[PDB]
RNA sequence: AAGGCGGCCCCCUGGACGAAGACUGACGCUCAGGUGCGAAAGCGUGGGGAGCAAACAGGAUUAGAUACCCUGGUAGUCCACGCCGUAAACGAUGUCGACUUGGAGGUUGUGCCCUUGAGGCGUGGCUUCCGGAGCUAACGCGUUAAGUCGACCGCCUGGGGAGUACGGCCGCAAGGUUAAAACUCAAAUGAAUUGACGGGGGCCCGCACAAGCGGUGGAGCAUGUGGUUUAAUUCGAUGCAA
RNA sequence: CGCGGGGUGGAGCAGCCUGGUAGCUCGUCGGGCUCAUAACCCGAAGAUCGUCGGUUCAAAUCCGGCCCCCGCAACCA
């Protein structure tokens, strides 16, 4: 998520863009995911569970 | 003592703390301030407000060179990712570019165990 | 052990001793700070209660590391 | 107010000037249902304020109220074991009520001889934006701007 | 200086459990603290004739090497009895 | 096949599936014993060693804290060649074959259609979620069966004792495999039900909080209680609900 | 005349060869947490650093005496 402010665009709008670029890019989610070791069995467990919830 | 007018704000925002460093394009350190060393400890150290005064204190130990434009390099997930950037812009700074540079391994090193608190 | 250094010093004037033991005399805190800076060293308040307070020009980090090293080694 | 939302009783206007606003004021100053004696004190204070301070009785009232009116405030809140302080932007109707209420309260907490003289001098002070009541607005803002981060 | 730290020896703290934390209590003393034993009887102002002074006395007698005790107190205050233990004093 | 297998490229190699037709001619299914494979940890020799981390040390927490948290950190985790042969090694469901209504998807072949659109109509392999009869103690399973049948194998016979002891075989070791009895109890167990409870959770109400106005807690007096006193201070009411 | 290690606050320590207001534990007295107590938490009290001479800018830490405790050493029949 690289951003370049355009002319006569307020610092705020550019910022809001930037934060949404990272929301889009999944940075913090990604960093959260890797802060700590997850066992393979555990991430397979996570994967099934979300497949399941993704039925409405 | 010297002149730059064109810089880059590298902000390291970890969960426990947020270090702000101002630099030229070359990557040479012009000035720095941290939250933990601006009168904030533990529970207060890890706040966006502490990161803000860090950005403020840093803009005072750099305007000796009279920077006038800069880019921002946001690293890490903590507070002061964003609030630090704000303080810079209000301190009298034109923001050219914003970039997240938080490192992402392509799954390399095994991280520490989960904390069972 | 811990000494206050550089801008933490509040004394208006101090007696200055450089890194080699040269007695520089009584200096304003401002001038003492300038001398330390040109030598890329720290201004350390080694005798807070002396009259006037005594400051020594030295590398505080290197000094502190060596002191802690000494203490640790002699106890293990 | 868990389930039942409501409207609000729309009190009669001030008998003398026909102002709903001053009716909100006499009531706020009123004590022990002494309406008769409440409006007596409000007027004599307005009369004292009006006569010897450039007249425009309703307007004089507003100049003073304009000054103690608060734009934002904080609402206490308890999340994850923590009592956070959330600054809320407050609505116009209540804005008047707080403004009126702090003017009345600062008046009784005053040294002067009667409530009418006290009320009058509170309005005057507020009109010049000084005194206790204005200071009550400022603490509200100092307290608000502080927790600006959590809005 | 000499600090006060503490250990406890409850009833049902015998050899097993006990001398493990006689090891802990060495540690306290051997930091150079005055290690205060607190008994905590299932009991009273005279709980025991057993609970306390087996334990306490054998804590002294085992630790006697490194530590000695200030007093063998045997005056309980409440439902609990402090035996006070110190570094063994150089004469 | 199971264990398990994930950056990209090449080389060597196993299996599966489809289309068409030719060939062999029941050459098939199952399998005690036997043989081979078989996560992780562990073992032996020699390499390797960033990160992680049993052990261990130090800092904290705590009544204690040989833990949970923090700062370090050895074996190990990695490679080669050997060993070990165990897991909730699980679908807790042996293998093979035949038969029995349906709906929505995923994946992967293949025949057909102005390919005239990212499609239209068929036909195989695997797979996910529902569900019909039937089955089932129920939960649930339901053409990938736990339905309807047949062929062969493995295994069970109340709980604890015990996957223990003894013997045999196996292993450098740790240990594995086969596998009892005395003794003791009237239970142990499965699924589902109504409560209660959760540091349990969700949704929702009440002047419960929030928003307000006035109080009690201070003072003097009235009054009740406790306590104390007394010959007696009569008996009862005692958390919200005295 | 005969070895060891120590002397700091009520008790036990740290501050040591690295000489500039002596800090860290248990107790002491308060405060906080609880319906209450234990436990725990915030805190304050508490000193010629054994005692002297040397030695020094200032020596807790610097040397040596006086002296004391413990250590084993010993009363080793």
């Amino acid at each position: 998520p690289v951003i370049k402010v355009r002319e006569n665009e307020p610092f705020d709008v550019a910022l809001r863009r930037f934060k949404r670029s990272c929301e889009k890019a999944g940075v913090l989610a990604e960093v959260r995911r890797r802060e700590f070791y997850e066992k393979p069995t555990t991430e397979r467990k996570r994967a099934k569970a979300s497949a399941v919830k993704r039925h409405a | 003592r010297k002149q730059v007018s064109d810089g880059v704000a590298h902000i390291h925002a970890s969960f426990n703390n947020t270090i702000v460093t101002i630099t030229d394009r070359q990557g040479n350190a012009l000035g720095w301030a941290t939250a933990g060393g601006s009168g904030f400890r533990g529970s207060r150290k890890s706040t966006p407000f502490a990161a803000q005064v860090a950005a403020e204190r840093c803009a005072d130990a750099v305007k000796e060179y009279g920077i006038k434009n800069l880019e921002v390099m946001v690293k890490g997930p903590g507070p002061g990712r964003e609030s630090t950037i704000r303080a810079l812009n209000a301190a009298g700074f034109r923001i050219t570019n914003i970039t997240d540079v938080t490192p992402i391994p392509h799954n390399g090193c095994r991280p520490p165990k989960k904390r069972r608190v | 052990k811990d000494f206050i250094i550089n801008e933490q010093i509040r004394a208006r004037e101090v007696r200055l001793i450089d890194q080699n033991g040269d007695q520089l005399g009584i200096k304003s805190k401002q001038e003492a700070l300038e001398i330390a800076a040109r030598r890329n060293l720290d201004l350390v308040l080694v005798a807070p209660n002396a009259k006037p307070p005594v400051c020594r020009i030295m590398d505080y980090g290197k000094f502190r590391f060596e002191q802690q090293k000494k203490e640790k080694e002699a106890r293990k | 107010p868990r389930r039942r939302v409501i409207g609000q009783r729309k009190i009669l206007p001030d008998p003398k000037f026909g102002s709903e606003l001053l009716a909100k004021f006499v009531n706020i100053l009123m004590v022990d249902g002494k309406k008769s004696t409440a409006e007596s004190i409000v007027y004599s204070a307005l009369e004292t304020l009006a006569q010897r301070s450039g007249k425009s009785e309703l307007e004089a009232f507003e100049v003073a109220l304009e000054n103690v009116r608060p734009t934002v405030e904080v609402k206490s809140r308890r999340v994850g074991g923590s009592t956070y302080q959330v600054p809320v932007e407050v609505r116009p109707v209540r804005r008047n009520a707080l403004a009126m209420r702090w003017i009345v309260e600062a008046a009784r907490k005053r040294g002067d001889k009667s409530m009418a003289l006290r009320l009058a001098n509170e309005l005057s002070d507020a009109a010049e934006n000084k005194g206790t009541a204005v200071k009550k607005r400022e603490d509200v803002h100092r307290m608000a701007e502080a927790n600006k981060a959590f809005a | 200086v000499i600090q006060v730290k503490e250990i406890k020896f409850r009833p049902g703290t015998d050899e097993g459990d006990y001398q493990v934390k006689l090891r802990s209590l060495i540690r306290f003393l051997e930091e150079g603290d005055k290690a205060k034993i607190t008994l905590r009887f299932r009991g009273r102002e005279m709980a025991h004739q057993q609970i306390g002074m087996e334990v306490l006395n054998r804590v002294k007698d085992d630790l006697q090497e490194l530590a000695v005790v200030e007093s063998f107190p045997t005056k309980i205050e409440g439902r609990q009895m402090i035996m006070v233990l110190a570094p063994k004093k150089k004469q």
